[PDB]
């Protein structure tokens, strides 16, 4: 198949904390100019395996969402973390 | 249950449950992240008609929604504003909070009609419909999105890891081997569409007949 | 090109254990998934268990859940299967089988190993 | 949870004939079915994916169809090689098999 | 009082993972034929004490829901887990 | 604070906070579960009128909602579509996501009216109203449910642990010692109701007067 | 600046568990008479530093809410707890 | 990332990430809490006009919401019911669940108009708008609130740590150096307002002209 | 049938401690809850603390929170109460009391133990 | 947080008379009140649940009622046994008691 | 009143390390925040890093993230800065600077320390 | 991420004159700008907060304004003391500086 070894993404600056006062809404941007736009040129087959991984993950992901009543999930990674804790403790 | 990916020595591994790590201290959660990814990377035929072929309709199933923190640029975003040919809406509105896919390159906006046999619009293989930091099982009425998938990942404690063109269309059938398509330049001037035509080619044709009317 | 290598056969007592190893070559061993199916003599087929293309997801039949442990090694272009506590019913020809589709979907199988007529006594 | 039903159990027929085989299930399924062949000792082989998508390197005589629960497999103009035993692999919700379908001559 | 020692329930298959391709929505069932229907005939007084337990639990449960502003709680068991962690660590 | 139940050696114990377990490793969360339970197991008078007596109305209190993962079959589900006798609704609509109790045996659907003094419909003892994998403090307009309660539980790491009849009614008063009731067979044919009458008996009467009109 | 060293607050009785049967809704109060109203006269500069602390915290708080799509956050303290766990384990 | 406060020996410290505690066992979560706080403690000019000066409008930004468990009494609550002078609403409705700030002393309710250039009403310095156990980035139409901030805290394992006046107003400009104000006693009797006037002084004037009409 | 057994009385110094034991018989000891109430001489009543029917939920009065620790034993058909750091005010007749209702509701009490006039010096 | 008020403090009355006793509170309560008796040395006894539900094995002379805060207890046709001390147990939000109510003769 | 005390200067080799200490007096040392800015010779300014008024929040420039560690001591009315792995570019005059605003806002600076012309070789 | 542009680079002018200095940026900013002075060896000093709020103990000759990206600093009636080097500190999103602005005489 085809696979783009290069990658270009749009992360958020959840932190990085290169912040003055523009953190305030009223003087801040609306919804744009806020997502960092990082590039990537690392290991090529890495991201191909990554895309593969996501395509595989889709299955259990749908089963999970199917297996609740929540609309807007937000609780996954916390659950994974605590699972790892138990798996170690 | 669910998979999960890791980054040990700047490369990849995999582990569901049982594979220990006495190494990855998991210092915090900001390194723990969840990532969307577009299928353009897989390099499918990203024309307009196959989209309709890559999708479908049904009912009895709800929508579901999920959060990711980051994704990928879109060489082909998509928005839809479709009604049943009787005049009624096909799609449901986009609820609050949800917004178009923020970071596009070729917005393949569309209108048209067709029998929307099914009150929701799933992907066929069971992909997603990627809005602003959010995915769905379905599409929402009148909102940009993209096709893609998701993975979940851990990172180590070192670092972290524009025009937005508009394009328009018309079409009918819309989930059919009889599905039609058209491309807009003007109020009146359209053309029968082909899978050959790329955004760049049609953008070029915003000069040719843009001159010849 | 696709060259499965089903290991030879061994006798094991009831309640015993075993590690199978099927090897493969002719393609990207990681891009595809594998599984196991059995056929006792004079019998039809029966799925055993399966794996992702990378080893994250596992899937087991109900009849043998916990008794059997699938595993692979992408680096070695190698499959494995650990098994234990074995009953007489497990006497059959276990095949290592490849999918038609790619990336841990399409359980329907393209190729078929040689098989190994495992036994109990 | 789902179970199949090969039908007929087998056949004893001769070359040149055309034959269809049925395959039912306890629950409705899309075009997510397959077919196989194998002989008394041979490792099997794949024939169709999705219930109609023929495989590579196979004669075009092999053909089948269906939907829901009823599913078919029609082959004209048989051969000696065609007289293996054939099977019907569900893969909707679990990779289920059934009683298989043997072939022979009078 | 009365108590049914028998029990019959309708769990989900959150996992069990007896899955082919029907995990996809578009080809999947709507909302039914999805919940496993398991039976039970174990210890009799067990479930009577269980029903008792739930009837008792109701109190603090209402106090909890009363004691927030959330509509659709989903965060209980995670909270209980992390509580247990602290209670051990 | 809250209780919690455990399964050690396939039997039950209890512990709020302080009771250690150096045994239950708590290997994961899928074993950790939350369970609903119907009051039919307790064996109350599961007729129609006592329901109205087991309930009430008021205002000033909101609704609240919670999730459970599994429950119990229902020998008596209940749905309601009621208006104030002036013509206005008693109940609020069921919000999105919520759906009827999925797994019923005798759907005691109802309509009728009465003074719904209170914009919400609580249980009297403070029970729940059990929808699809969800409970409420109250009832929602036009939706199946059941009465029941909840418990929370741990399990060990070993294992995991159809017709849907329709029935109809009419009634007035509806939260009163003057509450009336009726049972449907036809457009016109009804009957004054009694607490004696079971679903089976009335189902039988879908033969008697079903013949005699 | 000005700072009120005194304090008077309106906590909830999430627990305290001084409860009879009024926990039930139908016989309970509506939304009031439910919040405990505790007073405070402890260390004076304590609360001044506290008010200061909140005013400082505002920044990262807005950045956080800005940095999601959730409307009604409820998952903070759980996240902080698990963060502390990792920071210790 | 985010700060967090602690209570060791009944006094305060601070720690983001790296400061250990081998002392604070963190026995449970009920001690872990999140607290709102009003700016009246800081002692700003809590008149009516500066409020309008302490605020603003814009668009393109959503609202966001957060939970706290406890706060502070309000010497000055505020509610608003404002329309654009054309006649259209300035503010959006308050969604479900949200309710007025419960515990007030002087409800400075208001109506009026003015150009609400911006579909949402943020605070200027980036404060909050404190509803029942909830804060916002913005204001909601027709609902009491208060201004304040939030902190997060740990506590040790020892312990835990009414009239509601109405006041009314009118005004125009409303986000302007031309903003006007008025105070109500009657249907007709009003007065040009000054920043001097306190709730107590105006409450007193509910006697003076209350007599003199 | 309902046969409470209030233990005898003991003198304990101020600041001391004690473990009460009330026993019961005549019914399902688990299905019901229990509590404790006191009456000093020439005084009225005062609730102390209470328990679920199984021991999960506890409830304590404010005046003695932390000072007193309730407990039971379903298996032995037995109640207990551990107490410490005792003041003079605690001098009173402590009764083990049963509910009217069942399953850890209905704080209003049906029966009453014999009482034990605990003392401090 | 809630407090009761028995009233009257006591009574000194004779057999055959009818007597009512009041019991108030600082906050409104439903029919979630009780009554008791006990004598100078005796272990107590229950009389009413919910403010009107009489107990088993009790004379029907015992009766009371009320709602909100005001609550009553009326008994006609007294007896010597009736001359115990009586009490009023809140159980709305906390099992609260109060000053009790003694009985005697002239 | 506002009396900053910039420490003296020291030579350190490349890759070395150092702990600065600026002290202050004339106000409430806790109520205000501080930071660090540098000016190499014949150059303009460059923000380094900053702190909350109490030490919770830290903020670092991208160019030196991880290399430098800010810290203070409210009790001692004292600032600090730990630094390491030092390159030649770090040769400059580091100033301890106070804000105009109060309570860890208003990065714009009121006062300025004396500066210390740190060097590498 | 944001960058400034002092302009002019410097000036060589004499007493009594009036001078304005500009200061641009790559992105729009509110009245969240500042100004400073310092001399070849001296520790600096603050001049304006927010782009117009003059500081204490400063002559009123100092004045500036602007919005968005364009920002000014106008001073009439210069002095010898006024001939320090001046700077322009962004503090919108990161405390950014730039090339500074020197002063002298012919
Ligand atoms: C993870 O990533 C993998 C890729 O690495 C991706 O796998 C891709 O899956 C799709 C879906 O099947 C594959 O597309 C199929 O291609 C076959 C063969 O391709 C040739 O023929 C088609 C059709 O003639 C041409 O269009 C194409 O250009 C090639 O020439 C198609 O035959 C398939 O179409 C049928 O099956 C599909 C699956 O249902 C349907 O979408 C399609 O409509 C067709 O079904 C129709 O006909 C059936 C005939 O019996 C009928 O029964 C049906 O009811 C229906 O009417 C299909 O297009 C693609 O090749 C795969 N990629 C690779 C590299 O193999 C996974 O999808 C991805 N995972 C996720 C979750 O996205
Ligand atoms: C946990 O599980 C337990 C069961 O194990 C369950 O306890 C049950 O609680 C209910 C609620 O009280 C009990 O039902 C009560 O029964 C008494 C006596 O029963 C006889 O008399 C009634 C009425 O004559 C008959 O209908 C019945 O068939 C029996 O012959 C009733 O008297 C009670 O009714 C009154 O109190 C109820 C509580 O408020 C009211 O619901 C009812 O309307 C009555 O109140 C009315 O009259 C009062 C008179 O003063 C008046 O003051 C009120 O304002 C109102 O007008 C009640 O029906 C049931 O017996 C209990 N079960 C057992 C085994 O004891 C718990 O409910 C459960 N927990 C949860 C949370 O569900
Ligand atoms: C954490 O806690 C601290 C307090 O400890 C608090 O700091 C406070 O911040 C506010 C906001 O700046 C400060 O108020 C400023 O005060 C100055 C000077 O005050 C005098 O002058 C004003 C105006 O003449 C008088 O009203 C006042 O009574 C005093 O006499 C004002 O000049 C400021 O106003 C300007 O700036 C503000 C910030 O944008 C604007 O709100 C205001 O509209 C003015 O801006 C306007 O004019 C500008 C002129 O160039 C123009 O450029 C603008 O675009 C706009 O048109 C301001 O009112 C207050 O003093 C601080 N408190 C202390 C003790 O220092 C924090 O706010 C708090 N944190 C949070 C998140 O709340
Ligand atoms: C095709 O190109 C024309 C110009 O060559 C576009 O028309 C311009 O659109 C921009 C903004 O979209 C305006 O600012 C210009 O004033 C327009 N110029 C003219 C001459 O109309 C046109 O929008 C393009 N087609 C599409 C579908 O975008
Ligand atoms: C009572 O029984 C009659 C039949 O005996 C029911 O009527 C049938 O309803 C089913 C579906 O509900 C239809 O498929 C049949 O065609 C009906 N038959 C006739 C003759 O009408 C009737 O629905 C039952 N009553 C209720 C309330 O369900
Ligand atoms: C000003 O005071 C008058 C009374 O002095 C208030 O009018 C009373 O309002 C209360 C309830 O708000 C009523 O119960 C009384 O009956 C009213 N009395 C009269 C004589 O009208 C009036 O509400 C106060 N003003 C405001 C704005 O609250
Ligand atoms: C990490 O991988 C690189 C090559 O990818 C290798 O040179 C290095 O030794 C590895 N280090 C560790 C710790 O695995
Ligand atoms: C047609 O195009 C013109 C601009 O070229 C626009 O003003 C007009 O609104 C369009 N009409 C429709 C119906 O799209
Ligand atoms: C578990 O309980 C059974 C009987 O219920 C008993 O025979 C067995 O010994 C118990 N085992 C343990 C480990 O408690
Ligand atoms: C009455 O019953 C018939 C079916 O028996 C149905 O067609 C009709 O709609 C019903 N009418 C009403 C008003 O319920
Ligand atoms: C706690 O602080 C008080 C004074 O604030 C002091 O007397 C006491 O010794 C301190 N105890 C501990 C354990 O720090
Ligand atoms: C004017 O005030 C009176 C009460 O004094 C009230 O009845 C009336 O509704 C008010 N009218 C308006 C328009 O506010």
């Amino acid at each position: 198949p085809k696979c783009n070894p290069n990658l270009h993404f749009w992360t958020t600056q959840d932190e990085g904390a290169a912040i003055g006062l523009a953190w305030i809404p009223y003087f801040g941007p609306a919804a744009e100019g806020i997502y960092t736009e990082g590039l990537m040129h690392n290991q090529d087959g890495l991201i191909c395996g990554l895309r593969q991984l996501a395509n595989e993950t889709t299955q259990a992901l749908q089963l999970f969402l199917r297996a609740t009543t929540e609309l807007r999930t937000f609780s996954i990674l916390n659950r994974k973390a605590i699972d790892f804790l138990l798996q170690r403790w | 249950s669910i998979p999960l990916g890791v980054i040990h020595n700047s490369t990849l591994q995999v582990s569901d449950v049982d594979k220990l790590v006495c190494r990855d201290k998991l210092s915090s959660t900001n390194q723990l992240r969840s990532v969307g990814l577009n299928l353009e990377g897989n390099g499918v035929a990203t024309d307009v008609p196959s989209v309709t072929k890559r999708w479908g309709f049904r009912s009895g199933v709800p929508p579901k929604v999920v959060n990711y923190e980051a994704g990928e640029w879109a060489e082909n975003c998509y928005n839809l504003e479709i009604k049943k040919p009787d005049g009624s809406e096909c799609l449901p509105a986009a609820p609050d909070g949800i917004r178009g896919f923020p970071r596009c390159r070729y917005v393949h906006k569309v209108s048209g009609t067709g029998p929307c046999a099914g009150d929701f619009a799933f992907h066929k293989e069971g992909a997603f419909f990627l809005y602003d930091r959010l995915a769905s099982t379905v599409i929402y009425r009148g909102t940009t999105f993209a096709e893609g998938v998701v993975a979940f990942l851990i990172l180590p404690q070192a670092k972290k890891d524009y025009y937005s063109t508009t394009i328009r269309y018309q079409a009918t059938g819309f989930g059919t081997n009889e599905t039609e398509y058209l491309f807009e330049v003007d109020n009146l001037t359209y053309v029968q569409l082909e899978s050959r035509f790329t955004p760049q080619f049609l953008l070029q044709l915003n000069e040719t007949i843009y001159a010849s009317g | 090109q696709v060259q499965l290598v089903q290991s030879g056969v061994t006798l094991v007592q009831p309640g015993g254990s075993l590690r199978v190893s099927c090897a493969a070559s002719g393609f990207t061993f990681s891009s595809y998934a594998m599984s196991w199916v059995r056929q006792a003599p004079g019998k039809g087929l029966e799925w055993v268990s399966a794996i992702s293309g990378l080893g994250g997801s596992t899937y087991y039949a109900d009849s043998v859940k916990g008794r059997f442990t699938i595993s692979r090694d992408n680096s070695k272009n190698t499959l494995y299967l650990q098994m234990n506590s074995l009953r007489a019913e497990d006497t059959a020809v276990y095949y290592c089988a490849k999918d038609h589709r790619v990336w841990a979907a399409g359980y329907h199988f393209d190729y078929w190993g040689q098989g190994a007529l495992v036994t109990v006594s | 949870d789902i179970v199949l039903t090969q039908s007929p159990s087998t056949l004893s027929a001769s070359v040149g004939d055309r034959v269809t085989i049925t395959c039912r299930a306890s629950q409705s399924i899309s075009s997510w079915l397959a077919w196989y062949q194998q002989k008394p000792g041979e490792a099997p082989k794949l024939l169709i994916s999705d219930a109609s998508s023929l495989e590579s390197g196979v004669p075009s005589r092999f053909s089948g169809s269906g939907s829901g629960t009823e599913f078919t497999l029609t082959i004209s103009s048989l051969q000696p090689d065609d007289f293996a035993t054939y099977y019907c692999q569900q893969y909707y919700s679990s990779p289920t098999f059934g009683g298989g379908t043997k072939v022979e001559i009078k």
